[PDB]
């Protein structure tokens, strides 16, 4: 899953 | 509410050691009864507000993906029939993240963007907008789908159109709003090119305006740095 | 109570699914409910009921002490004075705790103690019962503590003798039961001595019966075994 | 904190 902030 | 009668400084100490106490759900509450005391959040404020509810749709997300995935496999060729169990168990799920969605939309509208005319918390806003509707998105599967996706982008666009405009490459809201928004066109719009271009671009204006900063600035933008390039190395 | 129109079967599977997911609320609740259904449990149904617990109150422990050691640093010399908020938020955390320790114990008098003939179930049953007094325990300051900690000790004593006579000394649920009380004599009860004997006892008398089981077996006991020998290290 | 189970 790709990071998000 | 039921925080209606609790100072709001009162509150956001709550809200800090909550988050020291690793107690997103009370974190939550206790910031939701601080934006409704009606006066628009500080810096520091709106951190606790957008970590709180993060960590608690987080926990949600990442429990309807466990769920859903038992789902899928219960509706392969070959698995026995279980009844009803998996999807009445990942609905109720699902309702209660949609229940948050919609709680943290509603304080955005009611009414801290309209408030909100820094680029900082304008922006910072406009991208928490973004992020609940790409939340509701990852659930939906109705006549509605089309619309959630695009409300997320139109948040997303909006913040981005100030921020290109108010706040250096550098800035770790700039940052921060391209990444995810970069997620969103990777995840939700089908449209990885576009993520790639973005996460590039983003990274690439930001290299050219480290020089500007100093050490502890440097070290803030270049951990989201990381996140662009961490995302870039998955998707090529 | 609103699991009431589900079936049996049905909150069993999704009390599965919540560990799966970690949902432990949510797994506890389903387990409250299947224990209302009023039947036994069997072996297995009792492991999830002790998981969802222990995970919830964990949580709750954990949460606690973060805020008790906030608490006892204001109340040191120096400290500044900073109004009720931390002996609010710590009290509202642990009046939480205390309610889902009174559930729990309500569950165990309501009726699953008294139904509970074999030994593998009246152990287990009366083994939970000393840990959620040990809870309430934990965080007691007021005229029943000294009744609490009783209540506690005379639960994990009858459970002591109930597994001295019908169980070997590997089963992992006298080994388990042991483990517990020992932290009792250590952390409540004021007695380092004794937790040390039943800790030492409990192992060597488990290590002259390995010699009895399986492999899987060994394994079980083995494991149990093994956090005996660390709070032995701990505390020596 | 000791182990308990
Ligand atoms: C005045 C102000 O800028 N306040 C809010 C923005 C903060 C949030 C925390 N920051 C971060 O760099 C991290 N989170 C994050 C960054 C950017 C956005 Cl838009 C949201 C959150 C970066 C990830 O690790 C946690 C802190 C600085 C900017
Ligand atoms: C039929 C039966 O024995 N059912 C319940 C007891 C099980 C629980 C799981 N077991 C374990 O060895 C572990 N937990 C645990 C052991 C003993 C007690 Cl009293 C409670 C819990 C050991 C710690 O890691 C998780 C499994 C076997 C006995
Ligand atoms: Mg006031
Ligand atoms: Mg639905
Ligand atoms: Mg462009
Ligand atoms: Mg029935
Ligand atoms: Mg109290
Ligand atoms: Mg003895």
């Amino acid at each position: 899953f790709p990071a998000t902030v | 509410g039921a925080m209606g009668s609790m100072e709001r400084a009162s509150l956001i100490q709550k809200a800090k050691l909550a988050e020291q106490a690793e107690r997103y759900e009370d974190m939550a509450a206790f910031m939701k009864g601080a934006v409704e005391k009606g006066e628009e959040l500080s810096c520091e404020e709106r951190n606790l507000l957008s970590v709180a509810y993060k960590n608690v749709v987080g926990g949600q997300r990442a429990a309807w993906r466990v769920l859903s995935s038992i789902e899928q496999k219960s509706n392969e060729e070959g698995s026995e029939e279980k009844g009803p169990e998996v999807r009445e168990y990942r609905e109720k799920v699902e309702t209660e993240l949609q229940g948050v969605c919609d709680t943290v939309l509603g304080l955005l509208d009611s009414h801290l963007i309209k408030e909100a005319g820094d680029a900082e918390s304008r922006v910072f806003y406009l991208k928490m907008k973004g992020d609940y509707y790409r939340y509701l998105a990852e659930v939906a599967t109705g006549d509605d789908k089309k619309r959630i996706i695009d409300s997320a982008r139109s948040a997303y666009q909006e913040a981005m159109d100030i921020s290109k405009k108010e706040m250096p490459p550098t800035n770790p809201i700039r940052l921060g709003l391209a990444l995810n928004f970069s997620v969103f066109h990777y995840e939700i719009a089908n449209s990885p090119e576009e993520a790639i271009s973005l996460a590039k671009t983003t990274f690439d204006e930001a290299m050219a305006d480290l020089h500007t900063l100093s050490e502890d600035s440097y070290k803030d933008s270049t951990l989201i740095m990381q996140l662009l390039r961490d995302n870039l190395t998955l998707w090529t």
